[PDB]
């Protein structure tokens, strides 16, 4: 009941597999999206450029 | 383009409609003597004198 962070081992098993799913999915679908190259908008010409 | 008559107008890597009626960040020009006889040498491709 007194130490549930740094003692246990297993928590830290637990933090590490929300920290994965959250990781994976922010880099694999958020980071891709918008400047998914150096500079993008998505998309080709999507407004100003013709 | 109405100040001088044109020989030739050519874009690379942007359309003509779009060089006409797009929004750019920064335009900057170069104005100065070309021979007509003399075009081939400008072109990037190309390596002229």
């Amino acid at each position: 009941q007194t130490g549930f962070t740094t003692t246990n081992e297993a928590f830290q098993k637990v933090q590490d597999a929300v920290n994965n799913n959250a990781q994976a999915l922010s880099k694999l679908a958020s980071e891709l999206s918008n400047t998914f190259g150096a500079i993008s908008a998505s998309i080709g010409d999507i407004i100003q450029r013709l | 383009l109405s100040l001088f008559s044109v020989n030739d107008f050519t874009c690379s890597q942007i359309s003509p409609a779009a060089i006409a009626s797009n929004c750019y960040s920064s335009l900057i020009l170069d104005y100065f003597s070309y021979p007509l006889s003399m075009k081939s040498d400008l072109s990037v491709s190309s390596a002229g004198p």
